[PDB]
RNA sequence: ACCGCUGAAAGCAUCUAAGCGGGAAACCUUCUCCAAGAUCAGGUUUCUCACCCACUUGGUGGGAUAAGGCCCCCCGCAGA
RNA sequence: CUCGAUGUCGGCUCGUCGCAUCCUGGGGCUGGAGCAGGUCCCAAGGGUUGGGCUGUUCGCCCAUUAAAGCGGCACGCGAGC
């Protein structure tokens, strides 16, 4: 019998992420792994463990010069000729909070549990954040040394 | 070679550096700069301007000759400030001062003004001759620029407006 | 700057201007209003006013609604709206309480004027569209005002979306754009607009000054 | 992999570790007591750290 | 300009640089200017 | 697309590698309309702002109400 | 692939998409004086008529037009004619 957990056994916590000089795989990665708990020892990949994620600072996120340029986010809104695009450079002006957390959404699995993963994440813009009333501790990006 | 060569002063009253950073003022206004991150602008025995470099890259000798020519363009461009030189060439073509701006007759159905930015002079010295001045040599120049292409290039008749001193190419019609 | 009033269509007539031609108006009662609330910027998130129109009997109002006049002091209206401003400098001319009249616009000035469209019902795509049909003779089985064919075949297997069909018409918000004002009889509380003026005869309009100019 | 990594080494070099010391505890128990007693795990780190080579990088 | 995948220089003051990841030929006579497209 | 200014690597030159301009019915805002089922389901306001019963005393079951709406009734230029 | 069935030209009706651009918009070169052009590059937002002949597609012709573009979609579309 290997340890599969309860509920009312996955105990959370609050995290805040800086993005000052960080670029944006880099800090998608590190937000998708910390929000469904890979970094916990209890994990089960049917289980909404896992902390809450408070990225800061994402309009000042490392982006290329290149990218700013070249790179295109498309929707598509179902009539004919309904493509749209927008690049990242006219993006990271009007909703830059929007750039981070489409990074992170494509690097969850495709799946349910994922919709009930993705509302533990809030993405802001400015340095500020309304989340005071919790006490987010600050996480660095670390590499383990092999 | 061009930035293994130092910057002659005349005056250059406060040349200094803060941080990555360099700053000119004399008899004319003040002017900013700001050097790329890996040339490194210094002292000579003169308090003047010589910069220098990490060795033999593609893109850190490319970065030092253009560096020199623009720090050298600020003591420069305080001290000599520059003057660009046009005329107006055809037959009733003309140029007047509205106060500040500068109003041209060049055949069409309007006359055409040039608001005078900050930091730019006009001046006549002629009906067809006239100057443009300042202190920033790139900000002079892109006035100039303006003026040169307020009519098409014609070369049949030479009508326009030239750079003084400056040869168009002239094709021989009907 | 951009003025507004709330009013009633009254219908269509005719009149004669100065160089004897002949301009078909439509009488709007641009009634009285008054201000009862006051968007700002830094409490609401925009600029506007909302402007309340027409007599009613204060029994036929239920409470909730009630007490929204009541935080105004204005007796109780029939219609409610609000004129959207520009986002800077909200409300240095308008206070709550204020009676705006119809004598707001000038003779010769420009209006741009909304209303619900006149309903049509379930419309069939030669009504709604404007399409063709087939033809009255020569054959055509059935098919005189049938609109034909709706998409490709294998590739694509779907029709697209927005493909335009039969259904309901009318009951749009539709705003008419550049009425020449005619007359402003302020005696009467009437503007005489030149033009159509959408809406069934005693509907809600809302009249605004035009942008286009 | 998830415990080794709040003892600042990879999965990759505990695995290494723990047959260059002699330790066939096979990976259903070794994550049975990365659960339910954390201070057994972090004796099996620093057995499995101590027994590894030096450089870890340098050939055989 | 004319655009061909072939430039050369045609006469000796034709200089050959390359802009914009490009590479194209300029003069002084106007009807030497090519590019690659 | 095309036209530039400043300017090296390349003592010259060059719209370019650092940096900055001009540039069209295309693109994005502007104009008209739909839109919080936008599940991140929003905002500013106002009204009621209250009882009773049983049980295994529970974020439990019922009953009766306030604000309020629906059904029926008279109709409509609103409508299958 | 389909023979225990995938109904074939042209027309009408309704579309939608590509740009190898007919018109309009922006340019370089010209053996470009001007007016009109030739040629190349950029551009798909909208517009691209009505008749005679023929089952026609195509094509010739008539009178115009800012122009009367070329193509894909089972040579789009017969449980729509
Ligand atoms: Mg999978
Ligand atoms: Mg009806
Ligand atoms: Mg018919
Ligand atoms: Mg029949
Ligand atoms: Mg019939
Ligand atoms: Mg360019
Ligand atoms: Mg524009
Ligand atoms: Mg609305
Ligand atoms: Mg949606
Ligand atoms: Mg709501
Ligand atoms: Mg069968
Ligand atoms: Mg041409
Ligand atoms: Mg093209
Ligand atoms: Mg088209
Ligand atoms: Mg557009
Ligand atoms: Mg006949
Ligand atoms: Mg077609
Ligand atoms: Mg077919
Ligand atoms: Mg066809
Ligand atoms: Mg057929
Ligand atoms: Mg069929
Ligand atoms: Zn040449």
């Amino acid at each position: 019998p290997t340890y599969a957990p309860k509920a009312g056994d996955t105990t959370r916590s609050w995290y805040v992420i800086d993005a000052t000089d960080v670029v944006l795989g880099r800090l998608a990665v590190a937000a998708a792994n910390l929000l469904r708990g890979k970094h916990k020892p209890t994990f089960a990949p049917n289980v909404d463990g896992g902390d809450f994620v408070i990225v800061i600072n994402a309009d000042k996120v490392a982006i290329s010069g290149d990218k700013l340029q070249h790179k295109m986010v498309y929707r598509h809104s179902g009539y004919p000729g309904g493509l749209h695009k927008r690049t990242i450079g006219e993006l990271m002006q009007r909703h830059p909070d929007r750039v981070v957390e489409k990074a992170i959404l494509g690097m969850l699995p495709k799946n349910r549990l994922s919709r009930q993963i993705q509302r533990k994440l809030r993405v802001y813009a400015g340095p500020e954040h309304p989340h005071s009333a919790q006490q987010p501790v600050p996480y660095e990006l670390k590499q383990v040394a092999q | 070679r061009i930035g293994k060569q130092p910057i002659p002063v005349p005056a250059g009253v406060d040349v200094t550096i803060e941080g990555q950073s360099i700053s000119v003022k004399g008899p004319k206004g003040t002017l900013g700069l700001t050097v790329a991150e890996p040339i490194k602008v210094a002292r000579n025995d003169d308090g003047a301007i010589v910069v220098t470099r990490p060795d033999d890259e593609r893109r850190n000798r490319s970065l030092h000759g253009l560096s020199r020519t623009l720090v050298s363009n600020l003591v420069t461009g305080v001290t000599q400030g520059y003057t660009t030189k046009m005329e107006i060439f055809g037959v009733g073509y003309r140029v007047q001062l509205k106060g500040s701006n500068l109003e041209f007759a060049l055949g069409y159905s309007h006359p055409v003004v040039i608001e005078a930015p900050e930091g730019i002079t006009f001046a006549v010295q002629a009906p067809t001759k006239f100057t443009v001045s300042g202190i920033d040599k790139q900000k002079v120049g892109q006035i100039a620029a303006n003026i040169r292409r307020l009519r098409r290039p014609d070369p049949y008749k030479g009508k326009g407006v030239r750079y003084e001193g400056e040869q168009i190419r002239r094709k021989v019609g009907k | 700057a951009r003025k507004g009033i709330l009013g009633t269509k009254l219908g269509m007539t005719q009149v004669f201007d100065e160089s004897n031609r002949v301009v078909p108006v439509t009488v709007v009662k641009a009634g009285p209003n008054v201000v009862t609330r006051i968007r700002t910027p830094e409490r609401d998130g925009y600029s506007a006013v909302q402007l309340a129109y027409g007599e009613i009997s204060p029994r036929k109002v239920n409470k909730p609604l009630t007490g929204q006049y009541t935080a105004a002091g204005v007796n109780p209206r029939r219609y409610l709206a609000e004129l959207r401003l520009d986002d800077s400098d909200a409300a240095t001319e308008y206070q709550v309480g204020q009676e705006l009249t119809a004598e707001i616009f000038a003779d010769g000035s420009y209006v741009d004027v909304t209303g619900t469209s006149k309903g049509k019902g379930f419309a069939g795509t030669m009504k709604r569209h404007g399409f063709r049909g087939q033809g009255a003779s020569h054959g055509a089985q059935a098919v005189h005002r049938r609109p034909g064919s709706i998409g490709g075949c294998a590739t694509p297997a779907r029709v697209f979306k927005g493909t335009r069909m039969a259904g309901r018409m009318g009951n749009d918000r539709v705003t008419v754009l550049n009425l020449l004002v005619h007359k402003v009889d302020a005696e009467n509380g009437v503007l005489l607009i030149k033009g159509a003026v959408p809406g069934r005869t005693g509907g809600l309009v809302m009249v605004r000054s035009a942008i286009k100019r | 992999n998830a415990a080794a990594r709040l003892n600042d080494i990879t999965y990759n070099r505990l695995i290494q570790g723990l047959k260059a010391a002699g330790v066939e505890v096979d990976r259903k128990n070794l994550a049975d007591i990365a659960i339910s007693d954390p201070a057994a795990f972090t004796a099996l780190v620093d057995v499995a750290r101590a027994a590894l080579p030096e450089d870890v990088n340098a050939p055989s | 300009v004319k655009v061909n995948p072939s430039v050369k220089p045609i006469c000796d003051k034709c200089r050959l640089i390359r802009r914009h990841g490009r590479v194209m030929v300029i003069c002084s006579d106007p009807r030497h200017k090519q590019r690659q497209g």
